[PDB]
RNA sequence: GUACACACCGCCCGUCACACCAUGGGAGUGGGUUGCAAAAGAAGUAGGUAGCUUAACCUUCGGGAGGGCGCUUACCACUUUGUGAUUCAUGACUGGGGUGAAGUCGUAACAAGGUAACCGUAGGGGAACCUGCGGUUGGAUCA
RNA sequence: GCUAGUAGGUGGGGUAACGGCUCACCUAGGCGACGAUCCCUAGCUGGUCUGAGAGGAUGACCAGCCACACUGGAACUGAGACACGGUCCAGACUCCUACGGGAGGCAGCAGUGGGGAAUAUUGCACAAUGGGCGCAAGCCUGAUGCAGCCAUGCCGCGUGUAUGAAGAAGCCCUUCGGGUUGUAAAGUACUUUCAGCGGGGAGGAAGGGAGUAAAGUUAAUACCUUUGCUCAUUGACGUUACCCGCAGAAGAAGCACCGGCUAACUCCGUGCCAGCAGCCGCGGUAAUACGGAGGGUGCAAGCGUUAAUCGGAAUUACUGGGCGUAAAGCGCACGCAGGCGGUUUGUUAAGUCAGAUGUGAAAUCCCCGGGCUCAACCUGGGAACUGCAUCUGAUACUGGCAAGCUUGAGUCUCGUAGAGGGGGGUAGAAUUCCAGGUGUAGCGGUGAAAUGCGUAGAGAUCUGGAGGAAUACCGGUGGCGAAGGCGGCCCCCUGGACGAAGACUGACGCUCAGGUGCGAAAGCGUGGGGAGCAAACAGGAUUAGAUACCCUGGUAGUCCACGCCGUAAACGAUGUCGACUUGGAGGUUGUGCGCGUGGCUUCCGGAGCUAACGCGUUAAGUCGACCGCCUGGGGAGUACGGCCGCA
RNA sequence: AAUGG
């Protein structure tokens, strides 16, 4: 690009767009379960992972992993969601915070209990 | 559906203000049902509802999860094939469906005598077989 | 077409220098011959001669030292495109001092060094180093 | 030569089936903003003055001056009507796209890939494609 | 495209004042590609965050400015308002009522409901600072000073110190020997911050009073004022900061992580399950990756996670990037605006440069110092604020102006080569068809066949005729053209290029958004033409199938005139112009004297360049001018909108 | 110069 040209058009920058809209830039997010369901997760990798879609306060619903292993989550519970893609499920972005409203922490856990909502043994 | 957002909070509402009322849902027949010291006291609850929380709601009678089992007991040959499109797939399991003792559940019985089915194939077969009791076999 | 002759000639110097020549010779022009005259007293050239009236021609004599050019770099700074013209303050160090500046200023073209004495700016015209 | 490297028992294309997501079109349906053409005219201010009334000044003591009220006009808010523009939401149904199984149908490309491939265009066909016309080498082969 | 009080003028009115501010009249202006108008978004700044910097992001708290006060209007009063806690009108909404009528505006401080992931007490004092009123005393002050809550941040500190080895127990590992946990424990000495208890106790307090004396004051020594002097008092915080004593180690450690990136590894579960996961990836018989345990690592009253900004990202490259094959040169050209421009003299000084002066709030940042026990924090001074004005100079370059000059560019004179274009005429070969003759059973086709054709005489051969399309050989890394393209021969009309030797003009140039023109094939419209060929279509084969490839047929089209379409791997996948930089071997077309000197073109190759391949004086080398264009793969050159088209 | 491997 010549300096003309830049006169008659400047340099331009990127969007920059957000991985996680529903969140509109909040830390996270109240919701309600709308289905609690299983995924199978895309090659390679085989399980069954669990999740649930979620209609957020803003007014957006969205499919949110549920972390861990068991969930007290049925139809109808108010859960708080936060940021985090599963690279394994395709179009799950969210990730539901146990041991916040309804949505319980881990049951039986030692390590990581801050991130599994697990109060000190 | 509108109503089923504010139906939530009214009755966490409603629960807190008055402890002998209750709310809860039923996982299988996914229905939420309210419980009540009378005909009164739901009736008035629900009104509330109506107004106060403004969620028109309708009551009625909670729906009857039903269960199903065999009467008679047979023996059944099952088999499967699939060698049209390129990889082929076979299996085949001779099964006996006994009725069981009423409360004793599924009991699984691995009689396969002389590996006839690989004992790697067996656990599938009950897996295949909870499966399709777990979905209605009359209703 | 033509539209930068001191580009030029620095140019036929550079191209010179690695094609080993002897002199490169050119039209002749007051502004050339004044940076000519900047390169000679920095002994960036050996001499310079111009000859002819109706079409002056400018011969350039190049140096070279152990078998090398002396001149490294010559690089025009401010362009037809582009003008440049920094202040006293403001004037550039080409190689950290080791090299040249050629800068036109109000008392004449000079070096980044003499005008920096003079307390003079001005249009910096090329690098040499 | 090559798009192969558990190395041609390689790689690999599209339809159809199923699931799910985002999205275009769509009789329309509900909002926001706005243009033009009008209508309207509270309060206030200004102007004028049919009438009505009046502390300070003047006066022949009657009045006069001046003021107020009232009325009227101009401006103008709400509001109203018609007709456009724009934007947002939603819509029976419909088009293509993306992702996912280990479904089905073929094998179009990669070797000259078994009809070299590809580009533009036209016609045709379940689909990958096929055929014509011109163009390109980003084809191999020559003993 | 926009505008009609619009743009300007004249006069009057109006304002504190200038002014289309307003009005009458006159003129037809004004604005806009240096983006008007319209649409979307938004308080602005000092500053904050990030960055080496240039930048990028951002504008809570602090300070300046602006705007706003239920919503839409409007004045009034006043120095000042079109006024948070004023008025009037209208509207929405709520409230009170005796139902006859009234009332209200937390975007002041608390506080409530609601919304939300989420943000605190209906606190104390006017002691201090500041403000209103007043003669003052004083009064008012949700300003302000303090207190409350919150790990929300920054900073400081404590949770002990020393010793303590068979180093116990236990745990864990184990090579079943030990090891590790680990001086860690226990034990033995020992000090108590901080906490708690009790005791003592700064500074923020200056003033204002009562007066008492002096001076002034004037008639007065009155009064009052001023300055000394005396005396009693003036704190919310506050049970203050801080100090002393008290006894006791008491009362004080958590969180994430250990496959690589990236500091920290084993055991045992689980067995592509259950799980994990920033990225790469792990998990199907032990998995340092899951689950749990031991051990270790990093941080610490915090530790993680999520969100968010900048950096790293030279990944929008001004600093500081690219376009032969990776994304990227418009199909080609002309040309306006625009950008840039050869050499000389004078002149100006616009840019540029120098100096002076004014300004650039404070705070903040930085530096050097102080005060807080230290730090955080507070404070003095300086530097900085990179900028913007103005005045006086310099004038090299750039710009302007004037006069120039050939070297760029162009004109004229002469000659040469060419499938350059447009129009018309004509020749030969061949195919098909038609008519006739001769002649007899095959012909034709394929990998093999078949369909098809033929005794209703084919095919073959000969003669005559018809019509359309294309031009063998020459012919070529030949030529010509901006590109697309252009090939028998002849005539007519016309473009460009190149060479030789002069003359002439005098920078007249280069590039070019928009714009305009040209632009293979296919296609489209109208009217012709139709031999051959051939999409579609039909039949025969092939094949598992064969909407194909092959065979037999065959229509549009291919041709012409005129109009439209505007695209191709329209490719050298290489924009145009100019200058410069080793060589060798060829093709083609001029010119001079076997040797030269021009134009164009093919191959190879040096330096250089390139990721490599390659390119290499016809650059992809080295530079300058200008234009176009790119910023992961898909979605997609698609949707929508506009423009164009008969489609 | 059959076709599929
Ligand atoms: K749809
Ligand atoms: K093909
Ligand atoms: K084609
Ligand atoms: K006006
Ligand atoms: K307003
Ligand atoms: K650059
Ligand atoms: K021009
Ligand atoms: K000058
Ligand atoms: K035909
Ligand atoms: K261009
Ligand atoms: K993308
Ligand atoms: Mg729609
Ligand atoms: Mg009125
Ligand atoms: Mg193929
Ligand atoms: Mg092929
Ligand atoms: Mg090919
Ligand atoms: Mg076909
Ligand atoms: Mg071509
Ligand atoms: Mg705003
Ligand atoms: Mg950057
Ligand atoms: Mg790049
Ligand atoms: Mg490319
Ligand atoms: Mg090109
Ligand atoms: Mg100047
Ligand atoms: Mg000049
Ligand atoms: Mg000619
Ligand atoms: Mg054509
Ligand atoms: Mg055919
Ligand atoms: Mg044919
Ligand atoms: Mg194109
Ligand atoms: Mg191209
Ligand atoms: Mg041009
Ligand atoms: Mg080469
Ligand atoms: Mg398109």
């Amino acid at each position: 690009a010549t300096v003309n040209q830049l006169v008659r058009k400047p340099r331009a920058r990127k969007v920059a767009k957000s991985n996680v809209p529903a969140l509109e830039a909040c830390p996270q997010k109240r919701g309600v379960c709308t289905r609690v369901y299983t995924t199978t997760p895309k090659k390679p990798n085989s399980a069954l992972r669990k999740v649930c879609r979620v209609r957020l306060t803003n007014g957006f619903e969205v499919t949110s992993y549920i972390g861990g292993e068991g969930h007290n989550l049925q139809e109808h519970s108010v859960i708080l969601i936060r940021g985090g893609r599963v690279k394994d499920l395709p179009g799950v972005r969210y990730h539901t915070v146990r041991g916040a409203l309804d949505c319980s922490g881990v049951k039986d856990r030692k390590q990581a209990r801050s991130k599994y909502g697990v109060k000190r043994p | 559906k509108a109503d089923q957002d504010k139906m939530t909070q009214a009755l966490v509402k409603l629960q807190e203000e008055d402890p002998t009322f209750h709310a809860h849902t039923d996982e299988e027949t996914g229905q939420v049902i309210i419980g009540g010291m009378g005909e009164l006291h739901l009736d008035i609850l629900v009104d509330r509802m109506k107004k106060e929380f403004n969620v028109e709601c309708n009551v009625g009678a909670p729906m009857v999860s039903y269960r199903e089992t065999f009467k008679s007991s047979a023996q059944v040959q099952g088999k499967f094939s699939r060698q049209s499109g390129g990889r082929g797939q076979y299996g085949d399991v001779h099964i006996e469906f006994t009725p069981n003792e009423t409360g004793a559940g599924f009991e699984f019985e691995n009689a396969i005598v002389g590996g006839v089915v690989p004992r790697e194939y067996i656990p599938s077969v009950e897996a295949g077989l909870k499966d399709a009791m777990e979905n209605g076999v009359l209703a | 077409s033509m539209q930068d002759p001191i580009a030029d000639m620095l140019t036929r110097i550079r191209n010179g220098q690695a094609a080993n020549k002897a002199a490169v010779t050119m039209p002749s022009s007051k502004l050339k011959v004044a940076i000519a005259n900047v390169l000679k007293e920095e002994g960036f050239i050996e001499d310079f001669k111009v000859e002819g009236d109706t079409k002056p021609e400018l011969e350039l004599t190049l140096k070279y030292f152990q078998g090398k050019a002396v001149v490294e770099s010559i690089q025009r700074v401010s362009r037809p495109g582009l003008r440049i013209y920094k202040r006293k303050d403001e004037l550039p160090k080409v190689m950290a001092g080791l090299g040249i500046a050629v800068v036109s200023t109000s008392k004449g073209v000079m070096t980044d060094r003499a005008a920096r004495q003079a307390g003079l700016g001005g249009e910096i015209i090329c690098y040499v180093a």
